[PDB]
This record gives C-alpha cells, structure tokens and sequence, in this order.
C-alpha cells in the first residue's frame, strides 16, 4: 500500500515522513472517496465484467483451455478473472499495486506455466477485462483501474 | 520485511585455515525472507547442520503486507 | 501492515470483498488521515525537543544517570536518547499507519531480550516511553495525543 | 575448449555440418588421446621434479637470476618462480590433455606479460625455463616409449610464442 | 567418487546431470568390476609390500623415529603405511582421488610436523613402498595402483627436488 | 565434453589430472570413433529427419505458426529444426551438450519468448524429432542420441 | 554428502579396514544398477516440469489449500511450492543416481521441517504431494527404476514426518 | 542523474542566483508536459515486451546478423540483444519521464561504445535497432509523445555514434 | 529532485515506474505552479528575510562570531542565510530536499566545524529564518517552506 | 588502555605480540611510577582545579547555563568538570585515552545537545581546566595531562 | 578487550571516584608482574609449535579419538585440531599479557562449547588437551609464570566445561 511504502521509505534513511510523504498521504486520503466508489462499482458489477470479458476473449482468442470444451476449465477461468479484478479493487483501495503484486502478479509466470496455460492468452484476457473496465467506469475511474490492469499485463 | 532467525554451524571441509582465515561457524543470524532460501542452500552446500529456524519478523499466512 | 492492509488481509482470508463494516473501518481511517498527518508534521517538527524534555522529566537526576547506572557514560546516554528517538519515530509511523504492526515487527520483537541481555532497566524505559506520551499529549492536545499515546501504550506493553 | 569443442564451435559459427575432414581430424585426436593421457600421467607423477629441475637448469644457464640483481634472488622470489614453473607445467599438461591452447589462452596468456612487467620479472628466462621443461618432458616421454613427441611440443611453444617479444 | 563429483558439480549449477556426466558414470560402472579386482589384488598383497618396504627403508635410512628402539613407533609406521595403501584402494574403488586427499593428503604435512616425523624420511619410505609394490604385484596391475602411490609421493618432495 | 570439465575441476582444487580422471578421459577417447560414426549417420539422415519430424509435429500440433498459411514462419521453423539437428550432432560428436548448451539451450527460452513462439510447441517438435531420429538409428545409436534430444527438450520444456 | 561408494568407503574407513566381501558385493549391486539409474536420471531430467505439473494437478489442485486462505493461494506462494517441488525432484534424482540418500539428509531435511513450521507450510500436504510425485515417476518410468527413485521419495516423506 | 528541474537548478546555482524568469518558463513547460510524460511512460511500461519484439522483427530478424557468424546467433546472444534493447527502451523511458538525457549518458552511454567495440557488437545495427524502436514507439502513442521519447532514442543513437 | 528519486526507485530494481509513482509525478506536476509562486516569493523578499532573521538571531544570541564587531563575518553570515533560503526555494521547486541536502547539508558539520562556528548557533539562526518565512508567507506556503527549514534544523 | 590496544593489534592479524610490542609493554611498565604520581596529584587537588576552572570560565564566558542563577545547574557543571579530570587521570593510569573516549568522548555531542548546553561553552570550560592543570603540574606532567585535554578539545 | 588496568578503572569508574589505595595496589602487582608476563609471552610465542607438539603427544595421541572413526582422524580434522590448539595457546598468551581473562570470554569462550557440540568435537578431550598444554607451559616456563599462564588456561577449561 501507499502508507506502508511511504513509511519504509521514511524508515530507510531512519527519519520522519518528509515534506512530500505527508503530501502524498493527504492526496491518498482525499482521493479515498473516489477509490471507495471505484471499489464499490467493481464489486457490484464483477459478474458482468467477467462475462463480457470472457465473451470478448473467446471471440478474440479461442485456442485456449478456457474454451476447450471442459466446463471446469471455463469455470476456473471465470473465477480467475473475478479474482484478478478483485485484486485490482484491493489495489485501488490500498493506493498501490502491492495487493496485486503480493497476491496475483509475482509468481504468475512460473505458476501459470505449471498449469500449462499459455501466458499470452492470459495477457489477452486481461486486456479484454481492462477494455470492459473502461466500458463501465468514468474517465478517472477507468484510468486508475487501467493502471493496475496494465500491471497485470506487464507481469505476463 | 519478514525475517528468519537462523542458528546454524557450517563447517569447512575443503580448506585448512592457517591462523587468521579461521572466523567462526556457529552463527545466529537474522535472515531476510528473499534470501533465506539461498542461505539455506548455501549452508547446505558447504555442509552445515541447521539447528534452529524461526520467523523473527512477520506472521504466518500473510497474503499481503509481509514486506 | 497498516489498517488498509489488515482489512485487505482479513477479507482475503475470508475470500470476499470489504463489507460495510470494514468499509466503515476504512472510512474511519480515511477521515482520521488529515489529523494524523498534522500530528506527524508536529512530531517531525520537534522530535529532538520532545526527547530532551522527556529525558529531563523522567530519566535525569535519579541514580540511574550517575555512576554505576545505565545511562552513565556519554555513549550510554547517546544510546538511550537514540532509543528514545527510535520509540518516537516508530510511534509516529504507527500513528500514520493506524496499526501497531510496525512496532510488533521492528521495535518490540527481540527488544526485551536484548535489553535484559545488556542490563538495560526495562522499568525506567517504560517510564520514559509514557513520559514521552505525556509530552506529546501536552504539545499536541487530547485527540492526536490520544491516538499516538495508544501506540505508546502498545510499546509500553511490548517492553512489559 | 579442446580440439573437439574448438572445431565444433568453428563449424557452428559458420553453420556447416561435419564434413569428412572434421571426422578425420576428430578421429586423429581420439587416436592421439592415449599418448596424451600417458604424458599427463607421467607429468602428474614427476611434475615437481620436472618444474624444479627446469628452474635449476635455467638458473645454471642464466646465472644472474639467483645473483642479487636478479628477480629470483631471495628464496621468496625463488619459490615464487618455482611456483610459476609449476603453473606453466600444470596448464601445459591441461592443454596436452585437451590438445588445444584455449586453456593457455584464457588462463596463462591472459595478462602474463602485464604481471611480469609490473613485478620486473624477466620474460626471456621464463620462456627459457619453459623450453627446458619442454625438453625434459620430451626426453622422459621418449624414454617412456612414446615415439610421437609432437603433441608435447606444442603448449610450451605456444606459451613461449605468445609471451616472448619481437626481435 | 565419480558420481559424488558429478552430483556436486551438477548441484552447484542447480541443474540435472548432463548426458556426458551419465556417460562418464556408465563407463566407470563398466570398469567397476575390473577396479574391484584391482582392489582385491591390493588387499591380498598389502602386508608383504609394507614389510618389505619397511625393511628396505630402514636399511636405506636408519635415522628414523620408527627405527629407534620403541615398538610403538614401529607399529605406528606400519599402521600409517597400510592406511595409505588402504586409501589407494579406496581411490581405485571410488574412481577418483577423493579418498586419498580428503582422508589423508589434505592437512598431512602439518599433521606429521606436529607429530614430529620428518617428511623427507616419509618421502623416502613411500618411495621404497612404491618400489616393492612395483616389483611385487604384476605389470598391468601396477599401472592402476602405482600412480596413486605417485600422488601421495608428489605431495612431499616439494621443498625442492635437489640438483647440483 | 567430460575432458574440459575434468580439467576445470582439477584446476579448481589445484592439482594435476589424477589417475581416475585419466581413465575417464581414456574411456572418452576410446568411445570417440563410435560417436564419429553416429555423427556421420545423423549428417546423412538430417534432411529426412527434418521432413518426417515436421510432418509428425504438424500431426501432433496443427495450431502452430509453422502450420499457418504463412510460409515464412514455416521456413523459419524448418530452419530451426535443421539447426537443432546440427547442434544435436555437435553434442553427439563432443560427447556432452557443450555445443548444444552454448548455442541452442542457453537463452533459447528468452529468444522464443521474444519471438512469441510457444516453447511447448518447440518442445513437442523436438519430441517428434527425437522419435524420427530414434526410428532412423540403431538401438545403441538411439541410446547415444536420445539423451541429447531429451536435454534439448528440457531446456525449453518450461 | 555421501553416495553409495562413499558410504561404503566411509563405513570401512571408520574401522581401519579394507572393504570386505559384503561391501564388495554391495558395490557390485551399485555398479550393475548404474546403467538404469543413469537412464532414469536422464528421463527425469527430460520430464521434470511435466512431473511437477501432473503432481500438483493430482494432489494439490481444486482443494482449499489452493483457494483463498489456502497455503498455495497468492501466486508467489504457488510458485514457492513449485520451486520446492523442482528442488525435491532434482534432489531425489541426485539421491537415486548417487545410490545414497545422504544428499537428501544434508540438503533438504536439515532445515526443511523448521522452515515449514516457521512459515506455517503444512508438512502433511507436502508429504502427500511428494508421494504423488513418487507415484507419477512410478507411472511413467516403470516398476524397477520407479521404485528405485521412490525409495528416496520415501526418505523425503519420512524425514518430514 | 539530473532531470530537467535538477539541471535547471544546477545552472542557477552555479550562477548563484534564484531560477530566473526564463528558467521558470522552462519549468512551467516541463510541469505542463508531465501528464503526457506519465501517460507515455505508462504505455511503454505496459507494452515494453511488444515494442522490443516488433522492433527486432523490423530491424534485426531475417538478416545475416541472426545467421551463423552474425552476432545474434547462438541463442544466449539473441537474448543478450533482447535485454540490451530492453535496457535502451527502459532507460529512454526514464529520460523521457525525467525530461533530460542525463540518465542515458550516465547509465547507458558512458562506455557502451567501448564495450560494444570490445565485444564486437554491431554499433551500426544497434543504432538501426534503436531508430526502429523509435519508429515502433512512435506508432502506438502518436506524433507528440512519439517524438518526445524519440528525442531520447536519437540521443542513444548519437551516443553510440 | 523528487522525480529523480522516482526514476532511481524505478531503477535499482530494474523495473518501469509504477503508475503509483506516475501518480506522484502527476500530483507534483500540478503543484508546480504553487511551487513556482513560492520560489518567486522567496526571491522577492529574501533581503528583508535575511535582515529580520539576523536581527532576531542577534536578539536571541549575541554570543556569535557574526556580531563580534568584524563586519566581514557579518557579511558572511548574511550570505550564508541568503544562500540557505535560496536552497530552500530550490527544494520547493524540485519538490524534494535533495538539492538542499546535496548543496548545503551533507558535509554541513565538517564545513562549519572547520569555520570555528557553533553548530547550534547556525541552527538557532535557521529557526529565526523559519519564523520570518512563517511571518511573510501564506499558510500552505508557510508549511512547505518551514518543513525544509526544519530539515536544515535536523541537519544541525 | 595501552595494554588492550597492544593486544588488539596483535589480534585481528592472528600473530603473537611482536618483540617491539613487548618492548612497549616493559617500558609502559617502567612508566608506571610517574603515572601513579600523576593520578595521585590530580586526585589530591581536584577540588581546587574545578574551583579555579569555574572562576576563569565564568570570567571569560558568562553566557552559560552554569551562571544563570541556578545552583543546581552550577553544581552539576562542577560535577561534570570533576568527572572529566577524573577521566583524564584514568587515561594517565591506562596510558591512553581509551577510558577517556569510552566514558566521556564517544557520545559527547549528542548528550550535551540533549542537555542543551552549548558545546563551545564546554570547550572553553575544559580549556580553563587545562590551564589550571598547567598551573598545578610540572612540565612533563603538564604534557601528559594536556594531551588528553587536547583530546577533549577534539571531541567538543 | 579489557586488561587488569582497564578493569580497575572500570570498577572505580562505576563507583565514581579515583583509584583508591587497594586498586592502586592491585595496579602495583600487575605493573610488577609485567616483566615476567612479557618474558613468558616471548617464550610462548617462540615455542608455540613445540608446545602444541608435546600437548597433543601427552593427551591426544595413541588413543582411539585419533583412531578410525575418531575426531582427529582424516588428516584435515587433525590439522583443524592443531589450529584450535595453537589458537588456544595464542589467546592464553593474550590473556596472560593483559592480566585479564576478558578477551577469552569475548572471543574464545563465547559460543565455543555450543559450536563444538554442533561439530561433534569431544569437549572433554579438548579440555584434557588444554590441561596438558597447561602442564607443558608449566614445565618449560617454571612454577611462577607457569602458574600464572595456568590461571587463564584454567579459565579456558572452565568456560569449556
Ligand atoms: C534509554 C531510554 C534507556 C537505556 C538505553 C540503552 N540502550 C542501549 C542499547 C541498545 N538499544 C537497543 C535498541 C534498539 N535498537 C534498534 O535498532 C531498535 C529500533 C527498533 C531498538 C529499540 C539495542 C539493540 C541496543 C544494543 C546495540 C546498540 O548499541 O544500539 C544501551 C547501551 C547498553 C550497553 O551497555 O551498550 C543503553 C544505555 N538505558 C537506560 O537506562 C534507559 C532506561
Ligand atoms: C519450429 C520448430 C517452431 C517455430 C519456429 C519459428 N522460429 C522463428 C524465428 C527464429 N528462430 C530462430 C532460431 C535460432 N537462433 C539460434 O541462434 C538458434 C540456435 C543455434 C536457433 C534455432 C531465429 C534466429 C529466428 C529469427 C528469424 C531469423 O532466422 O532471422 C519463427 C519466425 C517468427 C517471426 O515472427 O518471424 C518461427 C515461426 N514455429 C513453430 O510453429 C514451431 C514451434
Ligand atoms: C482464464 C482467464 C485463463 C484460464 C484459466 C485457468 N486457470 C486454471 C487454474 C488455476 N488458476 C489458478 C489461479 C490463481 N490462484 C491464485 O492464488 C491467484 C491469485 C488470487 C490466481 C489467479 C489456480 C490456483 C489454478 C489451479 C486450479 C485450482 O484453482 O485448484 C485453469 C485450469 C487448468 C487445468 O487444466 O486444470 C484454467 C483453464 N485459461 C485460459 O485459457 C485463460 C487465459
Ligand atoms: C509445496 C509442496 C508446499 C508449499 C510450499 C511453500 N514453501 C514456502 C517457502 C519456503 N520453502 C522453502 C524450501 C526449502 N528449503 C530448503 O532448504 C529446500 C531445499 C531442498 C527447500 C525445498 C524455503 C527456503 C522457503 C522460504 C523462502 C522462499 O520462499 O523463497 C512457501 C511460502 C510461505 C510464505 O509464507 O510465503 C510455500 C507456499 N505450500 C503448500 O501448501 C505445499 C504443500
Ligand atoms: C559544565 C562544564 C557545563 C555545564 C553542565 C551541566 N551539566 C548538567 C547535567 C548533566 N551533566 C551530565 C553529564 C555526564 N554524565 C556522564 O555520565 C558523563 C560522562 C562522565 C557526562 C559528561 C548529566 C548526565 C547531566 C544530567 C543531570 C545530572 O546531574 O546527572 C547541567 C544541568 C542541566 C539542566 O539544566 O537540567 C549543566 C548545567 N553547564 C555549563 O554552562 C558548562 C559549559
Ligand atoms: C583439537 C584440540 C580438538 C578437535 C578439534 C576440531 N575442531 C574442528 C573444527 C573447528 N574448530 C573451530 C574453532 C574456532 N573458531 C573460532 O572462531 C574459535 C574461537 C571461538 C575457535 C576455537 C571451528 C569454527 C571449526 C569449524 C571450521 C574450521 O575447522 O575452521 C574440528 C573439525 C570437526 C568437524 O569437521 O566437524 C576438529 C576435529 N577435535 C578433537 O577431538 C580435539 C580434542
Ligand atoms: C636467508 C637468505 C637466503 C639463503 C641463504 C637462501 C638459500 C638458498 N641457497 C640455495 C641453494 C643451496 N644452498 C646450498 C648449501 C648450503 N646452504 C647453507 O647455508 C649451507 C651451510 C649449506 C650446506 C653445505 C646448496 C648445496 C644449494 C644447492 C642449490 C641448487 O639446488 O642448485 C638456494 C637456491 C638458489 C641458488 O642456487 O642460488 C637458495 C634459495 N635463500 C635466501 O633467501
Ligand atoms: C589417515 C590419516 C592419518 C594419519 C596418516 C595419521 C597419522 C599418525 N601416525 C602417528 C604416528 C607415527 N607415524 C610414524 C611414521 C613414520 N616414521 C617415520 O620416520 C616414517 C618415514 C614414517 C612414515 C609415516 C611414527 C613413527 C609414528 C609414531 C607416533 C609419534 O611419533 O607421535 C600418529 C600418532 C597417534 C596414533 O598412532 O594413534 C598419528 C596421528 N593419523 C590419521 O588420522
């Protein structure tokens, strides 16, 4: 989160929060209302976000384990899409991508290679979910969400 | 960041220390999490008996905030 | 870990989103953020002065300071005021974060063992911490002083 | 890199497969390998004698090195020079096993002249002693029964050629 | 051993053993019965080599702590030499010189200088044992075990092999 | 090769090539000619190995850039099959994977990630190449060659 | 570490005794198992990633240790477990090829239990998954070499209990 | 590293006075370009792997640089070229987000020509690859941000020149 | 500057700047006009700031080398004060104390201890200059300037 | 002490104390009687030394917290002066400033800044103690004690 | 580390006064034993290898702790024991010269027993070795200086017991 990172940056040179750190903290606390609005919107519409993203991702990339005829694989893909958008909600709530990084996007390649899932297919799907997140959000909301969606993109 | 409190004694089997190269082997040391795997492998490579590994900092099952 | 990070951890353990009670907790933190930032400015403004007054009001002119005592010698007085600055800065960090997890991760762990190993007297140390709580309560007021003194009592219990 | 890996790397860098010239050269090296291992064995059994006696012969022919002006006068420098002799003999034996001078290229000639100019070590007694080592290993190889002394000729000559100056 | 050195080198780079390492292992296992028979010849003939070498070395060098009147120093000399031939047989069975170095070359000179045995007399005694082992066993079986005798010999001729 | 690494091992723990290492390289020199003859057979069979392996690879993996309608991708893939066969013959000639490791295992994953070519698909193609090569070779020839195919596959099996 | 040859040499050398006939026949058994042990090590070296994939699929997936609150949740922990498995399989390959499990004792089981109890990593799920890995290598190597690597998988399972 | 504000302050500090009016005008220019600077850095951060892939595809693939004897042969060297392009792109993005090429001079350009001549790396083909990277980055952000970062790519080419 | 540390933090872990850091960059980029106004304010009334600060500094401490009757020492004290408020203006403009640190507080004590000048005397003069900047600036500008003033006070 | 530092220098390189170090030993041992005479001399007249040092220091630097009217502060300053001359006698006994450094000149500046007494005031007071020790001690004796006085000057 | 003078100063400093007459009398004792302590240090330094030779001869040789399976078996461990003995002698010399066993308590006895119990070094064997080394220093130094060095060798043994 932004607070923990600001403290550990103050901790590193063994000092108090500098003239910028308190300013970033005030920015975070005053944008908190907007962040809570984003989180509420995402938690409300995650179901249709996942459905529309899977629709666009299967219209775009169909050579996937997500649509290889096994319903367990498809249900797992939908659950993973919902989990990742929930992690993006955690990121916008925390003010930093560290809920996304420490849970979703650090061991991502080794894990999804171990699952034998093609990495670029997941990248395509995260791009689909990012586009639908634009489709439901306002301009600042969708910009702040697309931030962490492209974090997921970079991790793949 | 989450730390490991590690006590181990790593012996030397490939070199004779003359009088100054002798340092110590029984060390208790705070180890960062991101290096403890490599320190465990290194002191297993040199042939150390690891007698005590505990989590000095941080809790178990941390999904986030552990560093 | 901070208040937001603990909330995320709890809802990730339970696997769901942040419910309305956790959203109330988060709105509490987010509306306390401005006054916590003002108190952080104030503690960063006069940290050395706070340490000066607390060593004067709690640690000086007892035989702990003179010969055979633990703050005798220049280096041990420097180490003691260094530890006092440590406690002040880390209580400030915990006030900014809204949780005492930073004190439980960096301050309180190992500290009782090290203080008992060096012969540092824990009782006068906890007295110095609560005298710091009193001085910050005096120079910031009731509310922000209450918020930071809660984490000072957390440090006081961790030494205890 | 031995002869095998050097030749393979060359053909890799030009993209060709193995032609019959390479197969003939590889088979030639594999046939000479028995003699190469025999010389490595005799070297590992008589290395201290060979290196030290070459140092002694060099100090007899070049007298100044043990004289006070020379850079092998004291026993500290004398032991350093004999350790250098052991270095040359060991890496020349490595090259004898490999059949290639890559080991010498990366581990003997990688700055030897710079070190010997920094410390004032004379280059030409060093290569003279290298040649005494080569003649010594040649003669006890001939006594051992190895008719082909061509293999053992090459690493010492390579070290001498890369180390020596241009007259 | 060969497998020991390969496992150590493979775990250093955190990688599985390559096909050439496994070819090395299979070739050593193919020669394993032969090397076991080499060790068998060494086991059968070791005390004769020790007794003839100790007699020859005492004749060539009387100023020797074993050749001093004490029986325990004598028994210790035979014990040390038989132990060295034991490590040579271990080197035959392992496939490399690990059980000579690790179990008695590494820290050997300083061991004996702490004991008080002169190491040049040790060198001469080992030269004698090498001679009677060359003359005792066979021709082909000498080529396998006498190089390890040379390996233990080569560690102590090095204050400087003497010339004019 | 075993001889380079045994030289490096003697160099690290400073000493000469001891007698066991000398017997190891003696067995290497004795096994040389067989490696040479099987390298000659691989050089004779390399083209047909590529053809049959590509046919079996497309049978076992039709959704690939090589099997697309673009023939540049197919030509690059067939060139890759020939290159890996040449490197495998290099590894067979050396007796270890040092040409293979030096040229086509170290960094091959990073390249094919930078080319977006699926490394599982390359691993499957090398599996089919292994099957074609083992079919085209005798039982002991298969015993020599198949490990180098295995090590090429495992270098991208991730 | 110790391999089969080194444990035989060590057992004889800690007695001031040449290797005897029981030791020479045990070393003979090692020498005659060497070819299939090398072939099994090469097969595992080829198929390690597939082994770990199938192992985690059949023992550790679609259970609550994977979902939220599970120990294999939060992808870096899944990757940590997969790294643990690659190390388990490579060290089992080392133990099976060397003939002795001492490499396991001095590079896995020393420290592994206390690290897992320090981190809250469940040892029972680790052991069940490791024996599932053993079953996988049994499935696609054969009965003989599969059991030979399964002995050292049993040692990893026992040393964690 | 001196960014635009830092080098501006350095000029005025060497002159000893405050930042003069024209210096404040340039700082205003930087302060109103910073939003598109952040957005351009955001898109480069997202699509860095794609940018390097298409750049190598348009300037370094299907030439004799990738054939045998070319410098991009022997897969590790292809990966080295990929990681050098990644260094070029990320450090040019740093320079664009900073508003001055000091990070390119200090972290990249100060001895890269010596290193590339020492290794035999093609300087001219790296310059062509960097210009192709400038074209690729130009293509998916648009003219303004594209030239704003292509200035730093051209600076990389000039420092390799 | 703050953006220099943003780029250096993206560096040394070999990563691109996170959109959280990009957000810090956006916020600094919109506070730039206020910071330029504050720096113009300091460059405007620096003369009276040094005059009044020296006045109150000699009022609270007459036992300084600056008022020992040697007017060259008073000139050097005036010039040190002016240089430091110039550095604080640089810090405001850069959004971080690192210009101020790397020009006037890294080797601060070695320089002033070589100059045979008491450290706490410079600190108390800095407190006087801080109070003057408090007196002449608006409240947010006063906080921003007095924070870097306090940074110098900590450096002494 | 000198003995300790001889031992530490023979340590950290794993050697025996060299013949020259043992010459130092056997000579510092022959230096012992004059050192006891100095310690007894400094202990015997310490009260008058601190009185006359306070006299001259209050004459020369009157802007001190010692003469602010609080006799508690005055008595504490006299206690500090007596403690420091005790440490200097200790350093004569040990043969080096190791007791002096370890007890009184390691955290000297940080402590007296926590106590808010100006550092140069302590320096002037110790200079007064230095010149009274010149007054009360013979020339060689004045040298051996003024050495550690100059050490106290360096720390302040 | 602390010497006899340093401890006298330290107790007097913790009490708050100059050295009283008893502390100065202990100083007299130390300063008048300094000559013999220096001579004993010269003798121990000159004959260190011989002392370790006779010490290992009279306590450690000819018993099964040097036999197969023993601790001083496998020559590198015997040389490790030689190094430990020489280290103990040199640190006993440091302790004897300083007049204090504080250096031993800081650098020798701090964690040595736990270390040896972790390596499997027989603690009783090295304690008997230190008492034998005490006897050797007694024989070749005299009764007085031998007893003095024997005090710090006793401190080594007590910290090892
Ligand atoms: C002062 C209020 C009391 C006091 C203090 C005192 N402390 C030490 C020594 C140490 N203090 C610590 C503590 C910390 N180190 C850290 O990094 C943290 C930050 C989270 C803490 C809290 C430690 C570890 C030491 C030992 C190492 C060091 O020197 O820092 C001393 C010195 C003791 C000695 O003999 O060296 C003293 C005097 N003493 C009192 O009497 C007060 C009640
Ligand atoms: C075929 C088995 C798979 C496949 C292949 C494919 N490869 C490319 C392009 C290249 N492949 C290489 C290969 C190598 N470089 C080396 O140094 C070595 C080792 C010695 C090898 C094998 C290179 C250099 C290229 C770049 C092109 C060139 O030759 O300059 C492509 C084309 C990708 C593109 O976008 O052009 C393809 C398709 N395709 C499959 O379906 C198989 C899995
Ligand atoms: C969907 C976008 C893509 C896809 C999905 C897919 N995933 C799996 C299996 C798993 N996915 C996960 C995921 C996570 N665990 C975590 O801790 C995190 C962060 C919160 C994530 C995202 C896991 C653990 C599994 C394993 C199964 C399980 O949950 O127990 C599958 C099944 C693969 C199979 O064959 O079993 C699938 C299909 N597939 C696609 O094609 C999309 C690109
Ligand atoms: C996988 C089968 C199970 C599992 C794994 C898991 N492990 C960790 C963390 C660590 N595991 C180790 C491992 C080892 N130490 C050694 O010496 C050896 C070599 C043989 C091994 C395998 C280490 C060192 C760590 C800590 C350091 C690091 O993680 O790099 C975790 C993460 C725990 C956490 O809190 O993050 C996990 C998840 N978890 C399961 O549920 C499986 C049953
Ligand atoms: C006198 C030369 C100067 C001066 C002194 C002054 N000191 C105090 C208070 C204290 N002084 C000390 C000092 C030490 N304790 C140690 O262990 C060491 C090492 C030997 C030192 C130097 C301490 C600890 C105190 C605190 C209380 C006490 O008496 O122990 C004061 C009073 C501070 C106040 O106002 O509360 C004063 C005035 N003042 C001068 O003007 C001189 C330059
Ligand atoms: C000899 C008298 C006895 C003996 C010795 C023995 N020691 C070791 C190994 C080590 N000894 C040390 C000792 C020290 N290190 C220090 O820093 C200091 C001061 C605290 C000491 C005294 C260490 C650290 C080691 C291990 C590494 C090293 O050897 O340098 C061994 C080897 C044991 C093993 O290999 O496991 C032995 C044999 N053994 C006896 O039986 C004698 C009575
Ligand atoms: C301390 C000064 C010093 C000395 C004395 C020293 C010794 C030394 N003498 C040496 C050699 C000899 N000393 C001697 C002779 C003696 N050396 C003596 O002191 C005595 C009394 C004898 C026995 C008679 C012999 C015969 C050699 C043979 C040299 C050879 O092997 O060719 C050498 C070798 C180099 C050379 O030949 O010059 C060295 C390094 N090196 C040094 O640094
Ligand atoms: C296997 C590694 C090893 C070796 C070689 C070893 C050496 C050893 N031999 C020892 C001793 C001797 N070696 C010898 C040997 C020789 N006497 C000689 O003059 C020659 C040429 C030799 C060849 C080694 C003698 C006479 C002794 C008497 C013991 C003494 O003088 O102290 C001992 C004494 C303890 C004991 O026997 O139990 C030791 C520790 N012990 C080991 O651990």
């Amino acid at each position: 989160s932004l607070v923990t990172e600001l403290i550990l940056s103050a901790d590193s040179e063994a000092r108090y929060p500098a003239p910028k750190e308190l300013r970033i903290f005030q920015d975070f606390v005053k944008t908190g209302e907007q962040r809570v609005r984003i989180a509420k919107a995402l938690a409300a519409n995650e179901e249709r976000i996942v459905q529309n993203g899977s629709q666009k991702f299967w219209e775009r990339c169909p050579n996937t384990p997500s649509n290889s005829g096994v319903d367990r694989k498809t249900a797992s893909c939908q659950r993973d899409q919902g989990w990742y958008v929930r992690l993006i909600a955690y990121s916008i709530l925390a003010g930093s991508e560290r809920p996304l990084e420490d849970i979703g996007t650090v061991g991502i390649k080794e894990m999804y290679n171990n699952l034998e899932i093609p990495i670029r297919n997941i990248a395509e799907c995260m791009r689909c979910l990012k586009e639908e997140a634009m489709a439901v959000l306002s301009d600042e909301d969708a910009q702040e969400v697309a931030a962490y969606f492209d974090l997921i993109i970079q991790s793949l | 960041m989450r730390m490991f409190r590690v006590t181990a004694c790593v012996p030397s089997q490939t070199r004779i220390r003359t009088q100054r190269e002798l340092q110590n082997t029984y060390f208790t040391k705070l180890v960062p999490y991101d290096n403890w795997f490599k320190e465990q492998q290194r002191i297993q490579k040199m042939g150390g008996t690891i007698v005590k590994v505990e989590l000095a900092t941080g809790r178990r099952g941390a999904n986030t905030g552990l560093a | 870990q901070d208040a937001i990070t603990t909330l995320i951890n709890t809802s990730d353990a339970q696997g769901k989103y942040l419910d309305d009670s956790s959203l109330d907790t988060l709105q509490e933190y987010f509306r306390s953020g401005d006054l916590r930032a003002k108190a952080a400015m104030t503690i960063s403004a006069n940290a050395s002065t706070i340490v000066t007054k607390t060593v004067a009001k709690s640690l000086l002119y007892t035989d702990i300071t003179g010969p055979g005592g633990n703050m005798y010698t220049c280096r041990r007085y420097a180490a003691c005021i260094r530890d006092m600055d440590f406690f002040l800065r880390y209580g400030t960090y915990a006030m900014l974060a809204g949780d005492a997890s930073i004190l439980d991760e960096r301050v309180l762990n190992g500290l009782k063992e090290t203080y008992n190993s060096l012969g540092v007297p824990v009782g006068a140390t906890i007295r110095a911490v609560q005298a710091m709580k009193e001085v910050v309560n005096d120079m910031l007021g009731a509310e922000a002083g209450k918020e930071v003194g809660y984490y000072f009592d957390h440090i006081c219990s961790g030494l205890s | 890199r031995d002869t095998v890996t050097s030749l393979i790397s060359n053909y890799d860098t030009t993209g060709r497969y193995l032609d019959r010239d390479a197969i003939d050269s590889l088979q030639s090296y594999f046939i000479t390998g028995a003699n190469r291992v025999k010389v490595a064995a005799m070297i590992s059994a008589n290395a201290a004698e060979i290196s030290r006696e070459a140092g002694k012969k060099l100090f007899e022919v070049v007298p100044e090195l043990i004289r006070p002006g020379g850079n092998a006068y004291t026993t500290r420098r004398y032991a350093a020079c004999l350790r250098d002799m052991d270095y040359y003999l060991r890496y020349s034996s490595y090259a004898l096993v490999a059949g290639n001078n890559d080991v010498l290229m990366e581990r003997v000639l990688q700055g030897l002249r710079e070190t010997y100019n920094s410390l004032g070590v004379p280059i030409a007694p060093t290569v003279q002693g290298i040649q005494i080592m080569k003649e010594m290993v040649k003669e006890r190889a001939s006594d051992m029964g190895v008719d082909d002394t061509s293999f053992i000729d090459q690493p010492f000559d390579f070290i001498s050629r890369e180390v020596s100056e241009i007259s | 051993s060969i497998v020991k050195q390969i496992i150590s080198n493979a775990d250093e780079e955190l990688r599985y053993p390559t096909p050439g390492e496994l070819e090395m292992i299979r070739s050593f296992c193919k020669t394993g019965a032969s090397q076991i028979q080499l060790a068998k010849t060494l086991e059968s003939h070791a005390p004769t080599i020790v007794e003839r070498g100790t007699r020859k070395f005492w004749q060539i060098c009387p100023r020797t702590p074993s050749n001093s009147g004490s029986p325990r120093k004598t028994e210790a000399a035979q014990r040390d030499m038989s132990w060295y031939i034991r490590l040579i047989s271990y080197c035959l069975l392992a496939g490399n010189d690990q059980p000579l170095r690790e179990i008695g070359l590494l820290g050997m000179k300083e061991l004996y200088t702490n004991i008080g045995i002169p190491l040049d007399n040790i060198l001469q005694y080992l030269r004698c044992l090498k001679a009677e082992a060359i003359a005792l066993l066979s021709e082909a079986e000498a080529e396998a075990i006498i190089p390890y005798f040379d390996q233990i010999i080569q560690e102590l001729v090095r204050p400087g092999p003497s010339y004019f | 090769s075993v001889i380079s690494q045994v030289i490096a091992t003697a160099d690290r723990e400073v000493r000469y090539l001891s007698k066991g290492e000398l017997d190891a390289i003696n067995r290497f020199f004795n096994n040389g000619p067989q490696r040479l003859r099987i390298v000659s057979i691989l050089n004779s069979n390399a083209e047909e190995i590529v053809e049959k392996g590509a046919r079996r690879f497309w049978q076992r993996c039709p959704i690939t850039p090589s099997n697309s309608d673009n023939q540049q991708f197919q030509a690059s893939c067939l060139r890759d099959q020939a290159w890996f066969i040449r490197l495998i013959s290099y590894a067979v000639a050396v007796g270890d994977v040092d040409p293979l490791e030096a040229s086509g295992v170290r960094g091959v994953r990073e390249m094919y990630l930078s080319l977006e070519v699926p490394l599982r698909s390359v691993a499957l193609c090398m599996r089919s190449l292994k099957e074609v090569t083992l079919a085209m070779l005798s039982r002991e020839d298969a015993a020599e060659v198949g490990p180098y195919f295995d090590y090429l596959i495992a270098g991208l099996m991730p």
